């Protein structure tokens, strides 16, 4: 989990994605990837050999083509690296890219989190909270604002 | 890792495709402090130069995978990274003309002096194999002491390994340099070695050059601190290219060389820079192997220099090469893996000893600190022949030593023996900066021929009375032209000294 | 000076310690040195350059206090990579390292800048000379010529007095002046350092120099950058002035910063932990050091002697780059003697006989024998004690305690460590000392009265009483 | 081995060899020499000239120019014709130059390997490498396998 | 014993650690190797260090085993 050698490779990701717009694309192509590595029965067999072309070749050859050139000498390229191993990380990697563009999610105040796409904090934030009218969930909230603002106050009980 | 481009990755995402493009010039990608790590050129010849913005050419050993950084000699700081490389066609070279005696140079022959003429023809690179086996002649050439106990303790051929080892401080590099001076007149053609020196000594070196004024002889390259290693590791090899011209001009040569290991640090700290590992002190295991580069190179040509450049304009005669080393020593550290396999190298060992320069004696050498496995064959049926007590007095001096301790043990048998060896203590002494008759050595003689000592017994007198005697040679010296002319010894000739000592009874 | 607009930034990309690690655009660049500037909360700081590190993220130096800092914060840069004002108005007032005003008062100072790099003479560009210098040092003026221009060296750690042997450094070089020249001090302590202050005031000298002086707790990043300050300073006057004159201190720490610095790069370290450019750096420093036909300088110098370790490779480069130098016995001192420097050790490279006639090359000749004589023996007697004493050696041994218990004297401006005075000295006075002790030509001569003792005619004076 | 000396003139010790080689038996016997000093070959080729030893002379090129490797390696070489006349049953003999001049050699070796410095960098093949010559030497059944003393000492103690 | 003034010199008793320590070329490869021969009746079986030294060292000492007989035991 390097994952932060993701960036050169995941950089040029977003870059070769804006340019080449696949996005929605290249999206496909990388979901279609996390499920090719996934592969267990594979994945005992995915280093088994020292080959990069035989891997390129024959990973590429059961894939199911939802190859594409681009992603074909570039897949070479994490092949070539040798590095492809770890490779579904780019995709969280990736999602934050995806995300990075314009997106918004959430976390759960005690309950559930809306992951609401909302790009202003703490308004657009706000906005979601007023939204509530969702206010009906409870979901462990009071135990959790009940015990946590309880969990300030032992703390004062502590400082007491 | 390595491949880090992701900007070219944008390029490679899809060009991994297509590439099939070798420049002679590829960029280089980043650097430090002069080396670069750069991809480019395809193309790749071993320590080949590559031309660089400004002049400057670099170079890189190693072949690396899949990219390659260097290193050049110059200013380092100047350059921006990624630029697109200068290819330079040529492995380096050297120029390579026999007219610079009077002169020296930068590393690149750029004379330091600024002379601003330039003799030499084309250029030549600083390395290269060493002659054939039995292409070599023995040679019995001898060479002038100036110290007595330089010849008389050791005999001198041309070509040999020398030896100067000895302590930092301890005068070495004027104690070391002074030595040079014997050359002089001599005509042989020669060259020092500069590792890394201060100026000053350059300049005051001049004007020793003005002492002698002679100066133009010969000439010598220089290293300074500014100097990047890659010149130094090179510089001997450097010379070598050059002594190479007289030996290969049939010429024979001698070429100072001191103060290396300051160089092959340097080198470990490219090894840093190589970001490999070294030996013990960071020392590359390379070391005898650069010194066998270096160290490999001088020789006594035999007739088959008859086979020569012209070979051959004949001329079917041998060239004999020479040159000086020069040792330091940390607390005078025999371990010394530099000197060790330098010491296991070395062909005839010289040590000089901090006592005797302690002792602020003109000499500090050691007898049997130093040796050379060369031996006697350049001594001269006189000088050969006159030579031999040394050994034994140094023996003596030094074994007279041992009773010194017990104070007052012993009677006269050892009183003229011991007396004897306080002589010949005597009888050693140098000036500061001297020249050498070497008719003078004739002089030596004496002692063991002439009594002598018995005579100006006086500590005093006895000094004194060697400048008498020197004095009373102006009275008569017809036979020492003949004298230095013959070099050799004609038992007939040994009248004109037994009469000399008559001039000793004259001479006080 | 000039804006200095905008520039945008490197963002900071990762904190390591000190080493500043952040990013800035592609077409970003940098010289190996170059101007950066980025505002902490509280004030613009700068970090020193990268070498060279890729995307826009190079790392860099500083000065300053790394505490306190938030990531990928956005970084200023200067046009000029370093600027250093070249004044003459300097010489009233102290400044920063930064060449911030260090005295109270503000300096305008001057427009004309400089930078770090500086560079050499040619082969021919510098003048070489004999003149020469002496005074009231005992020996070591005796002992030893010092020539005009030299560039005097100091051995040893301190407690050697090193600062207080460097105070002797101050009175003779305070005892002489006859022109114009400056140093200055750095890591150093205050006490000293506000000491110098407030005499300097009282001296009022300081119209004739002013030095920033550099602080013994300060940052290493100012430490590293010290000794650009030195060579800019100097470059003034050298052009200003044609001569100079100058001390060094603690350049120990010069190494000592530069090595600390060293893997905290990344490097491996050269040997002994040392850095692995280290002599490359000491080649500049030394190299730094420069007199020419134009104009010569002189100044005398100190790095603390890491531990009497000559083996120190730091020493090597000592010796090797060293131009003047001296030594010190923590034996003599050990043995309390005032002076306490290892005569037996120090040498003049300028000392030429031919210069110095015979007789003194001669006679320093024969004490020199006479220490060899004394050190030889040393171990004889402390085997047989001296019961043994060869008459003559038993002699020369008398010669010896009292020859070394000869050399000291006192000094004028030495009241204060001993409130006991002193004298400048003459060198005639000395050349007799040399017969009558080659005579040992008073032979009832006291030993205890020559320690730390006036001339033959004081010891004389003495000798009536003591 | 034998202890010895420059200035011995143990050449002549060396040419007796010989010449009990074939006075003595068929010796059918070579030198070995490598990284040596360059002088004695012209005295050995005076030598070889002095002698008949140019019958039968092989030459053993002895220079140390090559890589410690190839230096070292020559070994086998030095081996495999007495391997022959041995291996012939006839009586065979060789000379041998350096035994601790073998030392730096294997040395040199290991280190040049990047395999890590042993102790010191001691050398991996020294029990090897040594216990191979053992395992090259013997009167054996076939022939006897004769050679000559190798001297080169680390400091020659 | 296999030596007398060690025996005298040293007691010995069947478990218990031993140690030798001394200078090859003597008598070290030797030893006392030869007090196997002092267990004559050899009551206690035993069996020699083996080190990798010398077929010679294997020849002669075969041949030992002979000459004292024998190593059936
Ligand atoms: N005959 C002599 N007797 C004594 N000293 C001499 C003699 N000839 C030359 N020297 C001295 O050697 C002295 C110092 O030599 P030098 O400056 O080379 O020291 P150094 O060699 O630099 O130190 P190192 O010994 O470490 O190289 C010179 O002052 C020179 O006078
Ligand atoms: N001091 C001694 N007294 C009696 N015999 C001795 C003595 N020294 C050596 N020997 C003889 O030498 C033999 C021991 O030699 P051996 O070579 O085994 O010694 P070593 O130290 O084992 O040699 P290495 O260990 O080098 O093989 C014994 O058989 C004995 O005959
Ligand atoms: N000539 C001298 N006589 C007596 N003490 C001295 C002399 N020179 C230096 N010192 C002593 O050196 C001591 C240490 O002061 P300081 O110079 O800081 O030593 P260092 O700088 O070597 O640490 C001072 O207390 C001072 O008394």
């Amino acid at each position: 989990e390097f994952i932060t050698v993701a960036r050169p490779y995941a950089k040029a990701a977003f870059d070769f994605a804006v340019e080449h717009q696949s996005v929605e694309r290249w999206q496909d192509m990388l979901a279609f990837a996390a499920e090719v590595t996934k592969n267990e029965q594979m994945a005992e067999l995915l280093s088994g050999a020292l080959a990069p072309e035989t891997l390129a070749e024959s990973f590429i050859a059961v894939a199911g083509e939802q190859l594409d050139e681009n992603g074909q000498n570039l897949i070479r390229v994490m092949a070539e690296n040798g590095r492809l191993n770890a490779l579904p990380d780019v995709l969280e990697q990736f999602i934050h890219l995806r995300a990075v563009s314009e997106a918004t999610a959430e976390v759960d105040v005690i309950s559930a989190a809306a992951l609401s796409e909302q790009q202003l904090a703490k308004i657009s934030a706000a906005m979601e909270k007023r939204l509530s009218r969702k206010v009906k969930l409870n979901a462990k909230i009071d135990k959790s604002v009940m015990a946590g603002v309880i969990i300030r106050a032992g703390d004062m009980v502590i400082d007491g | 890792n390595s491949t880090e481009i992701s900007e070219l990755i944008k390029q490679r995402i899809a060009q991994f495709n297509v590439v099939s493009e070798a420049h002679n010039e590829g960029t280089i990608v980043s650097v430090s402090d002069g080396v670069i790590r750069i991809h480019g050129l395809a193309d790749a010849m071993q320590g080949e130069m590559i031309s660089l913005p400004g002049n400057r050419y670099a170079i890189a050993l190693n072949l690396e995978r899949d990219s390659v950084g260097a290193v050049v000699m110059g200013p380092y700081a100047d350059l921006a990274e990624g630029m697109k490389v200068k290819a330079t066609g040529r492995i380096l070279e050297v120029p390579v003309g026999r007219g610079l005696l009077g002169r020296v140079v930068n590393t690149l022959g750029a004379p330091i002096d600024g002379k601003g003429p330039l003799d030499h023809d084309g250029f030549s690179a600083v390395e290269a194999i060493a002659p054939g086996v039995i292409e070599r002649q023995s040679v019995d050439q001898p060479v002038q002491t100036g110290y007595k106990a330089v010849d008389s303790m050791i005999p001198i051929g041309r070509g040999q390994r020398e030896l100067i080892i000895g302590d930092r401080q301890t005068g070495k590099t004027a104690l070391a340099i002074d030595a040079i001076i014997n050359q002089r007149d001599s005509g042989i053609k020669a060259i020092y070695v500069a590792i890394g020196q201060k100026a000053s000594t350059i300049s005051n070196v001049v004007r020793k050059l003005e002492e002698h004024g002679a100066l133009a002889n010969t000439i010598v390259v220089v290293a300074t601190a500014s100097e990047s290693a890659a010149l130094q590791y090179l510089a001997p090899y450097a010379g070598a290219a050059m002594g190479e011209y007289f030996r290969d001009r049939g010429e024979d040569a001698l070429i100072i060389y001191d103060d290396l290991s300051k160089q092959a640090v340097a080198y470990r700290q490219i090894s840093l820079l190589l970001r490999r590992p070294p030996g013990r002190e960071a020392f590359p295991g390379d070391v005898f192997y650069l010194h066998s580069r270096l160290l490999e190179r001088a020789a006594r040509v035999n007739a088959e220099y008859v086979e020569a450049f012209t070979k051959g304009e004949v001329k079917g005669k041998t060239g004999s090469l020479t040159a000086l080393p020069i040792i330091e020593t940390q607390a005078g550290d025999v371990s010394a893996f530099v000197p060790t396999n330098v010491i296991s190298i070395t062909d005839g060992q010289i040590f000089l000893e901090t006592n005797l320069f302690n002792a602020g004696i003109r000499p500090a050498v050691n007898p049997g600190i130093s040796v050379s496995r060369v031996g006697g064959a350049a001594q001269t049926k006189i000088m050969k022949k006159l030579s031999g007590g040394i050994r034994t007095a140094l023996a003596q001096y030094r074994e007279l030593a041992a009773f010194s301790q017990f104070a007052s043990d012993l009677d006269d048998a050892t009183r003229n023996q011991l007396d004897h060896g306080q002589k010949v203590t005597e009888l050693l002494k140098q000036k500061q900066y001297a020249p050498m008759s070497v008719a003078q050595q004739s002089l030596v003689l004496f002692a063991a021929e002439r009594g002598y000592l018995a005579d100006v017994e006086l500590s005093k007198i006895g000094s004194f009375e060697a400048a008498l005697l020197a004095y009373v040679d102006r009275d008569h010296a017809p036979l020492m032209q003949e004298i230095n002319q013959t070099g050799g010894y004609n038992d007939e000739i040994e009248g004109k000294l037994k009469g000399i000592l008559d001039s000793f009874k004259a001479t006080q | 000076h000039h804006h200095h607009h905008g520039m945008a930034t490197g963002k900071i990309v990762q904190v390591i310690g000190a080493v500043v690690d952040v990013e800035f655009p592609q077409d970003a660049v940098p010289r190996v040195y170059d101007a950066l500037e980025v505002q902490n909360g509280n004030e613009r700081l700068v970090l020193e350059v990268q070498q060279q590190l890729g995307g826009g993220i190079v790392r860099t130096i500083a000065m300053g206090s790394s505490d306190g800092l938030r990531r990928g914060l956005d970084v200023k840069d200067l046009e000029h990579p370093i600027e250093v004002p070249v004044g003459k108005a300097t010489l009233g007032r102290i400044m920063n390292v930064l060449g911030e005003p260090v005295d109270m008062k503000g300096e305008i100072g001057e427009e004309e800048r400089w930078a770090i790099h500086r560079a050499a003479p040619s082969y021919e560009e510098l003048s070489n000379s004999q003149e020469l210098l002496e005074t009231g040092i005992k020996v070591i003026d005796l002992m030893a010529p010092f020539a005009k221009g030299g560039k005097v060296g100091l051995f040893g750690g301190a407690g050697v007095g090193k600062t207080v042997n460097m105070m002797e450094l101050i009175r003779n070089i305070a005892i002489e002046h006859s022109g114009y020249s400056v140093f200055a001090g750095v890591g150093e302590r205050t006490r000293e350092g506000n000491d110098f202050y407030h005499e300097m005031t009282d001296s009022n000298v300081i119209d004739k120099v002013s030095l920033v002086y550099g602080q013994m707790n300060e940052p290493p990043g100012n430490r590293l950058r010290v000794a650009l300050t030195g060579l800019t300073m100097a470059e003034k006057f050298r052009d200003e002035g044609r001569d100079v004159l100058l001390f060094v201190d603690n350049i120990y720490r010069y190494t000592l910063a530069g090595t600390e610095v060293s893997a905290l790069l990344g490097r491996m370290p050269s040997a002994v932990g040392y850095q692995p450019t280290l002599a490359e750096e000491m080649g500049v420093l030394q190299e730094r050091i420069t007199s020419t036909k134009t104009g010569s300088i002189t100044s005398v110098q100190a790095v603390y002697v890491p531990a009497d370790d000559l083996t120190d490779p730091s020493p090597a480069t000592t010796f090797a780059h060293l131009d003047a130098t001296v030594v010190l016995s923590r034996q003599i001192a050990s043995l309390g003697i005032y002076p306490a420097v290892d005569p037996l050790d120090s040498t003049s490279r300028q000392l030429d006989p031919l210069v110095v006639g015979q007789e003194h090359y001669d006679t320093a000749r024969g004490v020199q024998s006479i220490l060899q004589r004394y050190q030889e023996l040393k171990d004889i007697i402390a085997i047989l004690g001296m019961d043994e004493l060869s008459e003559e050696d038993k002699l020369v041994v008398a010669r010896a305690r009292k020859i070394q218990r000869f050399l000291s004297q006192p000094f004028f401006v030495a009241e204060v460590f001993t409130g006991s005075p002193g004298k400048y000295v003459s060198l005639k006075d000395t050349i007799r000392g040399f017969k009558g002790i080659m005579e040992g030509e008073y032979d009832h001569l006291p030993e205890q009265a020559f320690y730390m003792v006036g001339s033959i005619e004081e010891a004389v004076e003495k000798a009536k009483k003591l």
